DNA sequence: CCACTTCAAAGGTGTGAGA
DNA sequence: TCTCACACCTTTGAAGTGG
């Protein structure tokens, strides 16, 4: 049946063995990496749209310290319910599997009150983004383990901002 | 460079989501309707069209 | 119609200051 | 911890030129 595949994994793989940090801010931040993915499975005369959703990787909070991460607590209650209905929504399912799903306009958030429709997250949470593909009792979800990242308001681990720095092409200017 | 407002673009894509080829006057119900020339709009199907590929 | 180009404006990076 | 203005980059996209 239907089956996702994320692009670019391997570059996702770099991000992993580290502890994927994403920065969130007030006006919505990118992805860095962007999540892109191909699908196939689809019945291509079929309409669908394709959501994503990012929820709680476990619920506890954290701190960097020491060159190391380490639990300091219970995930306090985080946050607003909140989807990102993929622009190209709704379409038939030949459209989506023509080539890549790019969710790269997707933004993230730290302000609770959010007029924008971006992806609230509370800073030092993990998280996990999950693709729902669902037709316009059945919508089929698919997590990527490698995607999950942790939240923060500025980078911690410094090994991870030189990793942005030399792959992320709008970070063009503070290479070598 | 001027370029086309907030309504006017998500209008064009709108139609373009539908057909992704327009005739002649058909150019020209949008062109009016948006307010640009009939030129504007073939012309952004046009870059629509080879953008998407 | 398509193929590609042209080249400012729009806008995404981490920084490092100052809360 | 969080926020914001920079500097410095890319992408965007209407218009250009030729097939």
């Amino acid at each position: 049946g239907i089956k996702v595949f994320l692009h670019e994994r391997e570059l996702w793989l770099k991000f992993h063995e580290v502890g994927t940090e994403m920065i969130i801010t007030k006006a919505g931040r990118r992805m860095f990496p962007s999540y892109k993915v191909k699908v196939t499975g689809l019945n291509p005369k079929t309409k669908y749209i394709l959501l994503m959703d990012i929820v709680p990787a476990d619920d506890h909070r954290y701190k960097f310290a020491d060159n190391k991460w380490s639990v300091t607590g219970k995930a306090e209650p985080a946050m607003p319910g909140r989807l990102y209905v993929h622009p190209d929504s709704p379409a038939t399912g030949a459209h989506w599997m023509r080539q890549l799903v790019s969710f790269q306009k997707l933004k993230l958030t730290n302000n609770h009150l959010d007029p924008f429709g971006h992806i609230i997250l509370n800073s030092m949470h993990k998280y996990q983004p999950r693709l729902h593909i669902v037709k316009a009792t059945a919508f089929c979800t698919h997590v990527f383990p490698e995607t999950a990242f942790i939240a923060v308001t500025s980078y911690q681990n410094h090994k991870i901002t030189q990793l942005k720095i030399e792959n992320n092409p709008f970070a063009k200017g503070f290479r070598g | 460079r001027v370029l086309f407002s907030q309504a006017q673009v998500y209008e064009l894509e709108r139609r373009f989501k539908q057909q992704r080829y327009l005739s002649a006057p058909e150019r020209d119900q949008l062109a009016s309707v948006l307010k640009l020339t009939s030129t504007q709009v073939k012309i952004w199907f046009q870059n629509r069209r080879y953008k998407s590929k």
